[PDB]
């Protein structure tokens, strides 16, 4: 089993960008939000 | 004997980095993987 | 020179050594 | 003479008022730029961001006709920003003794005496800045008015400005009175006296004063008290490699995470441009470990001050951390490379500061646009692409107004850093020698500090440096030497603003003539001159150019 | 004037009546006094906190007993030390936190004797472990609102670090107060002895967990896990075939042996080792 383990350590990779969300995205969300308090 | 001597240890320091370089390498993407569960 | 080659070779292994011990000690930050 | 001769060489004012010669003849800034960042009219920090703007790119060239476009404007926030506009005064005047109190003369606190104490209140805080490393009259001047004034309201000025003069000299008088400044329990003198309380004691590791600095900061209430004196106790001790690891270790012991913080900031000013291993692994081992935010920030905030000898390693290592959990070590590892490689244009250091700005956490936005200023002073399109592809990047987040104030604070920052002196000063942390230039380390390790004081950051004027030789043939003489240059000619590239409403490789110099670190070796001594150097030219700054 | 950073230091004891109080009379807005330690212009510390009792039913901030805080403020005086009554709270059971109008009267009211008492929010509900939600506030002048001067002149980076909540945004929040940054005094005497006082088993792993029913229950588990195994021998059966994706929107409706596997073999596992050693001990330190 422990072999199975180390020996599965060769298929990590090019797991290179973890976008959480968004950028503009998030603009929008705070416009729209601000609107929502706004009202 | 600088020959012989001297150049004796250029071709011994390599392996350890080229084998470490490669468990690094290897370590840091795991710790990658995991980084972007915690982000996510 | 030849004389830096070996010097600033092992310089690399001090500076390579720690490394593996800093995402020793993230491997189990980012668990617990 | 060789009577005068230590008077020529130790006082050094022939770099002083020549470097200040250099400043007023070479100046080259713009007005419309703060005419672009005029905009922002609010009674934000906009009005102490542009006020400390001018003064960035404005460092001892004595230009007011910047601040003299306008009063209602510039006294229009107060409190402080009437603080920091007489505090901004002393850059502008850098260098020169004569144009200090005969401009202050509307500023000394007895001749008007108006509603703001802090107007003419931090009024010797400019004169600690023009005169730092300066000991004159501005010690007595300065100390006896100490003696006797106001509350902290000028003595933050007088204080700062004490210790700033007197840096580094343990006169010991300045202790006495930093002493009487210290035990006041006074949360406001704590900033008085918890920095200049290290600044006179530079590097003179004095256990007893030692002793006084963590004794008496373990029972007061307050925490700037607590935190000027956890820079003063980093500042004590000053390049050592083993002679603080016990005050380091007790200092990260200790529960109080702003102590531990200090004793980050003390093996961080123990090991400057040090790479070694004991720092290295503990240093950056807490940096791990440690549950405040803080600790975590100057922990990875010391790397560039340790290891600035070699700007290589740094964007191999805090590349991997600029992916942290939290925005306190995304920012720190940003500022890191931001203290690391800022003296050249490393590209790699481009290539990860780009995508920094993409975070959605405001400082660390903020702190990408101090870095991406840091990295490119006097660089200017042929050392690096990315200069005008960051120049409409921060006009691009300024004239939002959507985007945060602290978001945008970076780049009216980034401005005068950019624009700094007219292209004429720089930083330098390092001599040509492989000696640091310590006013310049504690400049921005101080300079790291805008966070829990704005002003604290003002202190960069010892950071800015020339990157010029002088030709001279005697004590005082100018030559008139006209040489040149071989390789290409747009790495002599300027910044040229645009003001919207066949190729000569030999630029003929003057004695005071800007040139490039790495246009040092491109040059072309004077051959047929009848000025010739008997020095070989490899630096910049004074050199003898012998009358042949 | 005031400068962003104020850095309430408060207490480790206050919190756990705020939430006690707060929680045992959740559905109605319960309050109470903060009896703390005036210090400076910039921080302020409140070490001790004692509740008020209801008025009657209704969900209120309400009014005070001036009786009741002046014999319950010279109640403890006679017996351990005298303090400075800082502030005050009110609970939201289930809203977030701002300042209602209700509640900005009551604030105002309080407000007018010491200029720095505290309106301070809790919600014992929307928090789990590492949330409390104490989002204390003060009003701002809305005569400076009419003037239309921007207030609290911010000096140092330590208020604009927390991003404030939409809710909050919807109330008062910056048109009527102002946020307060906090953190929480610690020591090593109290943080040991809650750590070696909450979770500790006093004999138990020296026992033998129903020494009949230890293997009868590790029957119990096996039986099904061999129809599980079946299962495991189902699954695997679908590969080589559309896109594991499809795979992955597909087992939505039934059981994956995959999971439900490693879960009963780590079971049976932790289950087996430590009965198996705890049972051995006792062969030797038992005679
Ligand atoms: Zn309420």
């Amino acid at each position: 089993h422990n072999m199975s383990v180390k020996a599965m350590r060769f298929p990590p990779k090019s797991y290179n960008k973890d976008l959480e969300s968004a950028e503009e995205r998030r603009e929008r969300e705070q416009q729209d939000l601000e609107f929502a308090k706004e009202m | 004997g600088l020959r012989q001597y001297y150049l004796s240890k250029i071709e011994e320091l390599q392996l350890i980095v080229n084998d470490k370089s490669q468990n690094l390498r290897r370590l840091q993407a795991q710790r990658n993987e995991l980084n972007a569960k915690v982000r996510l | 020179d030849l004389y830096s080659r070996y010097k600033k070779l092992q310089q690399e292994l001090e500076f390579l050594e720690v490394q593996e011990e800093y995402i020793k000690d993230e491997q189990k930050n980012l668990k617990k | 003479d060789q009577t005068l001769k230590m008077i020529k060489i130790l006082s050094g004012e022939m770099a002083i008022e020549l470097h200040l010669q250099f400043l007023i003849r070479n100046n080259n800034t713009d007005l419309m730029i703060l005419k672009n960042t005029k905009d922002a009219v609010r009674n934000s920090v906009c009005h102490t961001a542009t006020v400390i703007a001018n003064s960035f790119m404005h460092c001892g060239t004595t230009s007011d006709q910047f601040l003299r476009d306008n009063l209602e404007w510039l006294a229009r926030a107060t409190n402080w920003a009437k603080f920091t506009a007489t505090a901004s005064l002393g850059v502008i005047h850098k260098g020169h003794e004569k144009e200090a109190l005969q401009l202050m003369a509307t500023y000394l606190p007895k001749d008007t005496s108006p509603g703001s104490a802090y107007q003419e209140g931090g009024g010797l805080y400019a004169l600690g800045l023009i005169h730092a490393n300066h000991g004159g009259d501005i010690i007595d001047y300065l100390l006896n008015q100490l003696k006797n004034a106001s509350n902290d309201i000028v003595r933050h000025g007088g204080s700062l400005g004490l210790g700033l003069a007197a840096m580094g000299t343990a006169r010991q008088d300045v202790y006495d009175l930093l002493k009487t400044n210290l035990y006041q329990d006074d949360a406001v003198t704590g900033e008085a006296a918890g920095l200049a309380l290290g600044l006179v004691m530079l590097g003179s590791k004095n256990a007893q004063a030692i002793e006084d600095m963590v004794g008496y900061a373990q029972e007061t209430q307050h925490e700037k008290i607590l935190r000027g004196l956890a820079v003063g106790i980093a500042l004590v001790m000053y390049g050592r490699m083993e002679e603080a690891d016990a005050l380091i270790e007790s200092l990260c012991r200790d529960k109080d995470p702003i102590l531990r913080r200090s004793g980050m900031y003390t093996v961080a000013m123990a090991y400057c441009g040090s790479g070694n291993n004991k720092a290295i692994r503990r240093l950056l081992h807490v940096a791990v470990s440690d549950v405040n935010d803080d600790v975590r920030r100057a922990a990875v905030e010391s790397l560039g001050f340790i290891l600035f000898r070699t700007p290589e390693q740094c964007p191999s290592v805090v590349s991997l951390l600029s992916e942290s959990y939290n925005p306190h070590v995304r920012y720190g590892a940003a500022m890191a490379l931001g203290i690391c490689c800022a003296g050249t244009g490393n590209k790699e250091a481009i290539n990860l500061l780009e995508p920094m700005t993409n975070d959605p956490v405001n400082y660390v936005r903020q702190g990408a646009l101090i870095a991406s200023a840091l990295i490119m002073i006097q660089q200017t399109e042929i050392t690096c692409p990315k200069v005008n592809q960051f120049r409409q990047l921060y006009s691009k987040v300024i004239n939002d107004k959507h985007d945060d104030v602290m978001a945008k604070f970076g780049a009216i920052l980034a401005q005068g850093i950019l624009d700094a002196g007219g292209h004429n000063v720089t930083i330098s942390l390092q001599s040509r020698t492989g000696h640091t230039h310590m006013p310049s380390v504690v400049g921005v390790l101080v300079f790291t500090q805008f966070w829990f004081w704005f002003p604290l950051s003002h202190f960069l004027s010892l950071a800015y440096t020339p990157t010029c030789v002088i030709g001279l043939n005697k004590d005082l003489k100018m030559p008139k030497v006209q040489y040149k240059s071989n390789c290409k000619p747009s790495t002599f590239a300027y910044p040229a603003p645009l003001e919207v409403p066949p190729e000569p490789n030999f630029q003929l110099l003057d004695n005071p003539a800007r040139v490039m670190p790495a246009q040092l070796k491109v040059l072309t001594m004077p051959e047929t001159c009848r000025y010739q150097p008997f020095k070989p030219l490899s630096i910049g700054g004074i050199i003898i150019l012998k009358d042949t | 004037a005031v400068d962003t950073a104020e850095q309430v230091y408060i207490s480790s004891l206050a919190l756990l009546k705020m939430l006690k109080h707060g929680r045992a009379g959740v559905p109605m807005e319960v309050m109470g006094l903060m009896l703390g330690e005036f210090v400076d212009d910039y921080t302020v510390r409140v070490i001790d906190v004692f509740a008020m009792p209801q008025s009657g039913t209704g969900v209120s901030v309400e009014a005070v007993d001036p009786v009741f805080q002046a014999k319950m403020l010279d109640m403890l005086k006679q017996t351990g030390r005298p303090e400075m009554v800082v502030g005050w709270y009110h609970s939201h059971p289930g809203f977030g936190c701002w300042l209602s109008g209700v509640d900005i009267n009551t604030q105002q009211s309080f407000e007018a004797l010491s200029e720095r008492a505290v309106a301070v929010v809790v919600d014992p509900i929307q928090s789990v472990k590492g949330k409390v939600v104490i989002d204390a506030f003060r009003l701002i002048n809305a005569n400076m609102m009419v003037l239309g001067h921007e207030p609290r002149q911010t000096t140092s980076n330590l208020g604009h670090l927390n991003k404030p909540s939409i809710q909050a945004l919807i109330h008062g929040l910056n048109r009527h107060y102002y946020s307060i940054t906090i953190n929480y005094r610690k020591n090593e005497l109290e943080q040991k002895m809650l750590l070696n006082l909450h979770k500790k088993s006093w004999m138990e792993g020296l026992t033998l967990q129903d020494y009949s029913e230890h293997c009868k229950h590790n029957e119990s588990v096996v039986k099904e896990m061999l129809e599980l195994a079946k299962n495991y021998n189902k699954a695997v059966e679908e590969e080589d075939k559309m896109t594991p994706e499809q795979l992955a929107i597909k087992n939505v409706g039934k059981q994956d042996p995959k999971r439900h596997l490693e879960e009963h073999v780590d079971v049976l596992m932790t289950s087996n080792i430590v009965q198996c050693l705890a049972a051995m001990l006792d062969t030797v330190v038992f005679k």
